[PDB]
């Protein structure tokens, strides 16, 4: 009920960012929604004296036909002062990723109760675009706390603590984490008891996505086990081991490469020498061990790389420094995405970002195996998430692709 | 006197750390002086300006050309920051359309009273024997940074209630003009126009062109639109800037006119920034401009948009990285046309370019009509399927159908996913000496076939490509090739059908003639047999 003063970082003016073209239906949805929010005082129309703009579009969440308003706050978020509080930079609940189940809830409706600092409001300005530039776009600004901004959860942290105080003292074994407009709740309970507890908590929120991180673990580097090896098999194996020797210290390919001596047809079977078998075995033992000196640096950017494996399969690696892997995974999940590559990629990026939020409490910077123009054209169509990560584009095909399959 | 409805001013500030502009006043002729006094007198009578005095340190210069010219340049620098033209093909067909230009646009809108003091200017008196006459603006000045924005927002605010009360008409607001379409009867239409301008008159905005309208380089007729006549200068001696103008005009012409080619004329502009020069045209360029004149020989028109019909885009491959497109609703009647040129790069293929063109058309269409058009593409469904399924990058095209209108986009070669049985295995290698640029490229095979070719003026990458090329030349219709080159593998796995490197082009030509090709990679210097760095290191 009382606004807390907020400024930007030193030497930084508010965001001026071009609004990208929107389809007619999305424009309609945004018009209706923004009119409703205007009548509720959540937003107010502004004049030409506000130079600032932040992009806006419309999405459809899971199991809902209702259009939701999505602001892209990335520029404002990086131009917003780094938020430290009396909480002293609350440490990420590392117990959350170790939980048997984690449920994600959208608490954004709560942010519309708290008013935004009057001076800072001008930086929240956005534009509803018109088709074919036939009329000037409709401009607004947020009176209350906008969803998607990084200052909103920080400001709402005290209130949210005051709200969740009974629940945490009731059943302390339930870990609660908060990121953006999303509230993550860990539990060891049973899915029925889990869902009933979730309804209990959401109604608890009312009067004031099911994830399974236990099923998500880390995966190792495995090598084929064959009775007979061709020249091609051994060539691939040698390549993969030579690559893995960047990750692991003691990988040695010489006795295996020794088998490739002479010029043989690719499909010809080469029997393994005893030394080569021993070498392969030692390599397996080496690959079974974890990686040497791999730590997470909170002061560094997380980097996510994604490879397309075909047939709806995708692989990914989250790391800070090259060949030190904090996380690796394979998204094979098929929902409605069979004929669309970009939709699959978008869902994958969302999942990886989510798991990143759970594990490290922050989103990584993606390197996407897609041309900029394609992605930039289609990504907002398949995007159901309330946040957005940072991304770049790799236009040279990686050789490491089949080394991750 | 019926009071005209008050227009609330827009609060204006200067940039932080700056105080209102102080600049002297240039000497003017007696003529100009008397003229400026004459103008400012009646301007003050109308309430557009007010007389001020020494209490105002701020001054901006003024000339006369009579027409009073006020120079706000320094105030423009000192003023704060304030917050695309409608495409005719997007405009919907309407039974009646009325244009209204507001008279005295900026002067009908009051300036923020606290900002008026900074708008001060001084008329120099005769022979500089008296203090120059002092004035300030009470309204939006001509040439001010914040005039168009404030005026536009004011106009929007005033217009809003009338629009909701008249949903059966449609109003477009551009800058200083209003364009009102309706499907009503001409009588009712004219009536609502009069009602509109009366509604505007309540706030003190004065309104008075008939079709065809000449607007923003366009000719808008009732049932159709086109551009305004394009003037292509005929010169036996051209320049750089002239090619800039030419390419600009051609680009402008290519929206309605199909088949416009700007590439050959554009290639001359690399290494530019010199205003004057004389450059010759290749027969390709000469015939390009000539064919452009042939296309511009007879007029073409676009139609307007009907939301009740599908939006369709069709694409043709024009050759040499050029693509052309038509956006239409019913056959032979185009909403508009356009073109796409390939991006700058070393290697390329048709499918990628087609994809890019599709993205461009999609974005443009979303701007203009607010929707993605259904595509007709010169590519088979199977080709696209094979391509996107086996492509390492993620890629997508919106809903589309095959149209058979050669040249068809096709896949020229496909590498195998597995080694081929019965096919000869060529282990290839190449290497070069950095200092002497002397190198070797060759192969050895499992049947004992070998070759090593010496080469002058070459690099490691070139010999690495050369080796593979040799393997392709000397092998049957089905071949397994083993290489340690990550460069060559990187180029071939990108699947170009064309390259700016002739060696790569020749490799492609070899791949096209092949039935099955399997390209395998191994690490270099691992003691892997058959891969001979020693043959080419000699
Ligand atoms: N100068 C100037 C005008 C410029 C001008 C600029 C714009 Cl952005 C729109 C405009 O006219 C229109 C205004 C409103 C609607 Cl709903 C359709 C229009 O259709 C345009 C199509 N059209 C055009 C002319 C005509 O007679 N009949 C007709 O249906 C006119």
């Amino acid at each position: 009920i009382e606004t807390v003063p907020v400024k930007l970082k030193p030497g930084m003016d508010g965001p001026k960012v071009k609004q990208w073209p929107l389809t007619e239906e999305k424009i309609k949805a945004l018009v209706e929604i923004c009119t409703e929010m205007e009548k509720e005082g959540k937003i107010s129309k502004i004049g030409p004296e506000n130079p600032y703009n932040t992009p806006v579009f419309a999405i459809k969440k899971k199991d809902s036909t209702k259009w939701r308003k999505l602001v892209d706050f990335r520029e404002l978020n990086k131009r917003t002062q780094d938020f430290w509080e009396v909480q002293l930079g609350i440490p990420h609940p590392a117990g959350l990723k170790k939980k048997k189940s984690v449920t994600v809830l959208d608490v954004g409706d709560a942010y519309f109760s708290v008013p935004l600092d009057e001076d800072f409001r001008k930086y929240t300005a956005f534009t509803i675009p018109s088709i074919n530039n036939e009329t000037p776009g409709i401009r607004y600004q947020y009176n209350v706390l906008p969803q998607g901004w990084k200052g909103s959860p920080a400001i709402f942290q005290s209130s949210m603590t005051k709200i969740l105080e009974p629940f945490k003292k009731q059943n302390p074994d339930i870990v609660i984490y908060q990121y953006m407009d999303d509230l993550y709740v860990g539990s060891d309970l049973e899915i029925g008891q889990h869902r009933t507890k979730i309804e209990e908590l959401r109604q608890h929120l009312l009067r004031w996505y099911e994830l399974h991180p236990d099923k998500w673990t880390v995966q190792p580097i495995v090598l084929p086990e064959k009775d007979s090896w061709t020249v091609n098999d051994i060539q691939k194996l040698v390549g993969k081991l030579n690559w893995a020797s960047q990750i692991y210290p003691g990988i040695k390919v010489r006795q295996l490469s020794k088998l490739l001596r002479g010029t043989k047809a690719l499909t010809e079977v080469i029997p393994l020498t005893e030394e080569a078998e021993l070498e392969l075995a030692e390599n397996r033992e080496i690959l079974k061990e974890p990686v040497h000196g791999v730590y997470y640096d909170p002061s560094k950017d997380l980097i996510a790389e994604i490879q397309k494996q075909g047939q709806g399969q995708w692989t990914y690696q989250i790391y800070q420094e090259p060949f030190k892997n904090l996380k690796t995974g394979k998204y094979a999940r098929m929902r409605g995405a069979h004929t669309n590559d970009v939709k699959q990629l978008t869902e994958a990026v969302q999942k990886i970002t989510t798991e990143s939020i759970v594990i490290w409490g922050k989103t990584p910077k993606f390197k996407l195996p897609i041309q900029k123009e394609t992605w930039e054209t289609w990504w907002t169509e398949y995007w159901q998430a309330t946040w957005i990560p940072e991304w770049e584009f790799v236009n040279t095909p990686p050789l490491v692709k089949l080394w991750y399959q | 006197m019926v009071p005209i409805s008050p227009i609330e001013t827009v609060p204006v500030k200067l940039k932080p750390g700056m105080d209102g502009p102080k600049v002297k006043q240039w000497p003017l002729t007696e003529e100009k002086i008397k003229a400026l006094v004459e103008i400012c007198t009646e301007m003050e009578k109308e309430g557009k300006i007010s007389k001020i005095g020494p209490e105002n340190p701020y001054n901006t210069p003024v000339f006369a050309i009579w027409r009073k010219l006020v120079d706000f340049r320094e105030l423009n620098k000192r003023t704060q920051d304030f917050w695309g033209i409608p495409h005719p093909a997007g405009l919907k067909k309407k039974k009646s359309v009325t244009v209204l230009d507001v008279g005295d646009a900026y002067f009908s809108v009051p300036l923020d009273e606290d900002f008026r003091k900074y708008t001060a200017f001084t008329i120099p008196s005769i022979n500089n024997e008296t203090p120059g006459i002092r004035y300030q603006y009470n309204v939006l000045p001509q040439g001010w940074k914040g005039s168009p924005a404030i005026f536009q927002s004011s106009m929007t605010k005033i217009l809003e209630p009338f629009a909701a009360q008249n949903p059966d008409i449609v109003i477009c607001q551009y800058m200083d003009d209003l364009y009102v379409g309706s499907d009503l009867e001409i009588g009712q239409h004219r009536t609502k126009i009069e009602e509109l301008r009366q509604h505007l008159l309540r706030w003190g905005l004065t309104t008075p062109k008939e079709p065809p309208f000449l607007w923003m380089g366009y000719e808008l007729h009732p049932d159709k639109w086109t551009v305004q006549p394009i003037v292509l200068p005929e010169k036996d001696s051209w320049t750089v800037n002239d090619i800039q103008k030419l390419v600009g005009k051609l680009n402008w012409a290519s929206q309605i006119y199909p088949g416009i080619k700007v590439r050959q004329l554009s290639k001359l502009l690399r290494g530019t920034k010199a205003l004057t020069e004389v450059i010759p045209l290749t027969e390709e360029a000469e015939l390009e401009l000539a064919e452009n004149r042939e296309i511009l020989k007879e007029p073409v028109h676009g139609v307007y948009y009907d939301p009740s019909k599908d939006l369709i885009a069709e694409i043709q491959k024009q050759g040499q990285g050029q693509w052309t497109y038509q956006i239409y609703q019913e056959p032979f009647k185009n909403l508009k046309t356009g073109k796409y040129a390939r991006m700058r790069g070393a290697h390329t293929n048709d499918v990628k370019q087609l994809t890019e063109a599709v993205q461009k058309i999609t974005t443009e269409s979303i701007v203009i009509w607010g929707k993605t058009p259904k595509f007709k593409l010169p590519i088979q469904k199977e080709t696209w399927e094979t391509w996107w399924t086996e492509y390492w990058q993620a890629t997508w095209i919106p809903e589309w159908e095959f149209v058979n209108t050669p040249p068809l986009v096709k896949l020229w070669y496909q590498l195998e996913k597995e080694p081929i049985v019965g096919a000869e295995t060529f282990y290839v290698d190449g290497a070069a000496n950095r200092e002497t640029k002397l190198g070797k490229a060759g192969y050895v095979t499992n049947k004992g076939r070998q070759k090593v070719v010496p080469l002058t003026n070459t690099t490691n990458q070139k010999t690495e490509l050369q080796a593979i090329y040799l393997a392709l030349q000397d092998s049957g219709l089905e071949v397994n090739i083993v290489t340690d080159s990550q460069y060559a593998l990187g180029i071939i796995q990108a699947q170009p059908d064309k390259s700016e490197s002739e060696l790569v082009n020749q490799i492609i030509e070899q791949l096209i003639k092949k039935e099955k090709v399997y390209l395998a990679w191994v690490p270099a210097h691992k003691g892997i047999g058959g891969n001979e760095q020693v043959d080419k290191l000699v």
